[PDB]
């Protein structure tokens, strides 16, 4: 019951999981002449193939320690979701069958149960999980969906989440645009959760701090070219430089082409975390429209065998894994016998470079392992406790033997582990961590030829306000080959001796520059009025002081 | 969501191929609801099953994208016209 | 006897659209109800039978519908299955013979 | 002659009086035109003479 290919393994206990193996659905039309079918899946994420792999090494890893969570064993059930909410939603209802049996009181009598289940990476796809998976308190963890709407418990009862949500990174990209004097931007988002509210707390903050916004557009992966053609012609209309995009890769690609195909550059791009890293947008034929941008990371950790298990992954060895097929036949570009040519079965995979083991740092990754690690002590701490300290009404413990998931849930709220980095994890009331950022640079490799992020700096959650961000600007190229801070104002700033005008049916931002009359003066760089003069005192001919 | 998964109950059954009651009816359309926020959680499950619902109160914009919400039908307009509006009558006073 | 919005009224306006959602699937259907062969929707100009109907038929029939309703009027979806209307601008007032 | 507030939006302003030998003629004028060649501005700066 439930979709053709998936990854299984069977135990006391099952979790699911959920991750984008691949890109996107089949771009078709719906018409209803006939009864309507499966839609395929079509572009490969090696990306996603790496973040399944943590979680099966995680669970191994654990099932080989007898220190935590002896004589007991973990299975799995994982599926692919191709970020569509369809694919994810027949997932959920074949995770939460057992318990939809008895709510609808509607043969098996016997099949396996989910206590948890590992979130997926979009926030809309994980909205959607969520909604089912609340109706029958099952815990989901997710590893990447960090939309500030998921923090609302009225809605979302049992969810919990591995990363920090978007307001620091809209605080943070408001604190760079003050910190390198700019006051004449453009947005652009994606039409989802993940991006129209981090827009808005990034409008919100920007008026706060007197910064002037010409243009906002919305995009999406499946835009007509009519669309993209509107908001190209936005963005070549206005004298803005700096743009900030809230966004994905599949969610950006079809702008990025089309601007690179008209040779638009001199522009200053600012991403958020889901782009800023994407090898969708990092390209070399992109360099001279994206080359210089900066954007942000997430902080880094340590598996210290991920790399060993990766490299012997097999399509006839993995009999567990359903996806390694697929992923041969990807990666080598072959047919694997039951016109490519036959796959040998011999064939390195450190040959052909991949996102698979081309990394430099393990970041979603990691959140993965936490994701794992985080059930496995909730249920470690299930497993040893003593009558008169338990959570329950009279102190009572559950069994470990007969666990349900909302005791599971409960138990998870109370956490308080330290991980193999010597940190502590705890989730607050709203189910939510903190983490540090880190601000990186698009480089270009000098002998690869390839592009290098660089990091510039990083952004302290920690701290007090005024005081989070630092910037190292020697190390940063604006273009990937210059050294000067770009302008970025509407207007330039009227002299010493001149006072500001008023464009009419324009922001505060633009002005004009108008003398100050016989008998006044001015000292400033920026003058909204020309000062008088003392009195027995006259103005000097250029107006700057009196005499 | 709770009423929505008794309405798709014999279709479910026979895409998950668990099948017992051997008497359950078929629901051909749904009148949807009122809140725009359960409209698109119901329509999330139903177009699963292409089964068509026509919402009499429901009037966010959101639900007009076909690529997400396949069979979702209105008897009410949409709020865009009921923004603009608003506009006009702000800018009619001055 | 006793005063409660279920018959303190003085238009139909949202009880009105559930009217026209239900007489919307019921000519649906009756559409359904009458297709000679050759002048169907479906594959080949071939029409559903009404004894085992499904959903995505009912669907696909919505999708091109186009009737009159009890006032007179036209009722059409469009490409997105949305509708065009009038809108009515009131102001609050005070009852002086009640409160 | 409307004038500039440093921090505010565009629809709150301030007036200031033209000077002498410029003239405004309209409401919510957000500049003093000068009078012609051989014309000078009347007491009241709302016309020139
Ligand atoms: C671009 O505009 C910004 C915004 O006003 C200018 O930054 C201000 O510059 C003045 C001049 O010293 C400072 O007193 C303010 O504190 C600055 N504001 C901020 C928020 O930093 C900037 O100087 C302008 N740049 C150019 C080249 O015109
Ligand atoms: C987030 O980043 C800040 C700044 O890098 C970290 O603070 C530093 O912590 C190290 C470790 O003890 C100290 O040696 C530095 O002196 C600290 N710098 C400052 C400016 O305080 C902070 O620990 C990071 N947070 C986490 C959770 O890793
Ligand atoms: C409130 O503000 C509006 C400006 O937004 C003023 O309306 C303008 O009035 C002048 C003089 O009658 C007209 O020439 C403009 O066309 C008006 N603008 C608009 C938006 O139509 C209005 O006078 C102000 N009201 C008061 C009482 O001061
Ligand atoms: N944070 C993103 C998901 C995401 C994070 N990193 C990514 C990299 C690629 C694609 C998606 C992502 C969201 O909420 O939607
Ligand atoms: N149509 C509104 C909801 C609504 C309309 N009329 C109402 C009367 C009572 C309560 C809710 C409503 C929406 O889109 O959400
Ligand atoms: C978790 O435990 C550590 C010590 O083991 C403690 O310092 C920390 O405050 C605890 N977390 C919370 C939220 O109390
Ligand atoms: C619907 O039917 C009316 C009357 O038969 C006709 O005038 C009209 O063209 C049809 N189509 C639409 C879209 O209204
Ligand atoms: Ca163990
Ligand atoms: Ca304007
Ligand atoms: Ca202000």
């Amino acid at each position: 019951y439930g979709p053709d290919q998936r990854a299984q393994k069977k135990g006391d206990i099952i979790l699911g999981g959920l991750f984008p193996i691949h890109f996107g659905v089949a771009a078709k039309d719906q018409d209803l002449k006939s009864r309507p079918e499966s839609v395929e899946c079509i572009r490969y994420n090696f990306r996603g193939f790496r973040w399944l792999q943590a979680m099966i090494f995680a669970i191994e890893e654990i099932n080989s320690s007898p220190a935590l969570l002896p004589n007991l064993t973990l299975g799995y059930r994982i599926f692919d979701t191709c970020n569509t909410v369809s694919k994810a939603l027949e997932a959920t209802l074949s995770f939460v069958a057992q318990n939809k049996i008895d709510s609808l009181n509607l043969c098996s009598e016997h099949i396996p149960s989910t206590i948890a289940v590992v979130g997926a990476t979009g926030s809309g796809v994980s909205t959607a999980v969520a909604n089912l998976l609340g109706l029958f308190y099952i815990p989901q963890v997710s590893y990447a969906s960090s939309s500030r709407l998921l923090s609302n418990k009225n809605q979302f009862k049992s969810f919990l989440r591995t990363i920090p949500n978007d307001e620091h990174q809209a605080t943070a990209m408001a604190d760079i645009i003050e910190y390198f004097r700019w006051n004449w931007v453009g947005t652009i988002a994606a039409d989802d959760d993940y991006g129209r509210p981090g827009i808005e707390k990034f409008r919100e903050e920007a008026e706060e701090r007197d910064i002037c916004i010409d243009f906002s557009e919305l995009i999406s992966q499946y835009s007509d070219e009519e669309e993209i053609q509107h908001v190209v012609e936005v963005i070549q209309n206005s004298t803005a430089k700096v743009i900030v995009v809230f966004s994905s890769g599949p969610d950006l690609e079809p702008l990025i082409k089309e601007i690179v195909r008209r040779n638009i550059t001199g522009k200053i791009w600012l991403a958020s975390e889901a782009w800023a890293s994407s090898s969708l947008i990092a390209m070399p034929q992109y360099f001279h429209v994206v080359g210089g941008t900066i954007g942000f990371a997430l902080k880094a950790g340590q598996i210290p065998g991920f790399r060993e298990f990766l490299k012997k992954v097999h399509p006839r060895k993995s009999v567990h894994n359903g996806f390694a097929k697929e992923f041969w036949e990807e990666t080598f570009n072959c047919h694997l016998q039951e016109f490519r040519p036959l796959c040998t079965g011999d064939e390195n995979i450190s040959s052909v470079e991949t996102p698979y083991i081309d990394y430099t740092h393990l970041r979603i990754s990691y959140n993965v392992y936490l994701a794992v690690y985080s059930i496995a002590h909730a249920l470690q701490d299930i497993y040893t406790c003593l009558p008169g300290r338990g959570l329950f009404t009279n102190g009572s413990c559950a069994d470990i033997k007969k666990v349900e998931a909302w005791q599971v849930l409960k138990h998870l709220r109370h956490l308080n582990f330290t991980n193999n980095m010597g940190e502590q994890v705890t989730f607050d009331e709203c189910g939510d961590l903190v983490g540090n950022y880190s601000i990186i640079n698009w480089h270009l490799s000098p002998e690869d030829g390839s592009i290098v992020f660089k990091e510039v700096g990083y952004y302290n959650v920690y701290a007090k306000k005024g005081e989070r961000l630092f910037i190292n600007e020697e190390k940063i190229l604006w273009s990937g080959f210059s050294r000067e801070v770009p302008f970025s104002n509407c207007s330039r700033d009227c002299l010493a001796g001149t006072r500001k005008g008023i464009i009419e049916g324009e922001p505060t931002c633009c002005f004009e520059c108008v003398e100050c009359p016989d008998g006044e003066y001015s000292d400033e760089t920026d003058a909204s009025a020309c000062n008088k003069c003392p009195d027995d005192f006259w103005s000097n001919e250029n107006h700057t002081s009196c005499i | 969501l709770e009423a929505t998964l008794s309405f798709v109950a014999q279709n479910k059954i026979d895409s998950l191929n668990l099948d017992c009651s051997e008497h359950i009816p078929s629901t051909i359309a749904v009148v949807g609801a009122t809140g725009s926020g359960v409209s698109t959680a119901v329509a999330n499950l139903l177009g699963l099953f292409y089964i068509p619902q026509v919402s009499y109160a429901s009037s966010s914009r959101l639900l007009s994208n076909k690529n997400q919400f396949k069979s979702f039908l209105r008897t009410i307009p949409n709020d865009e016209h009921q923004a603009t509006a608003m506009a006009d009558i702000i800018e009619y006073f001055r």
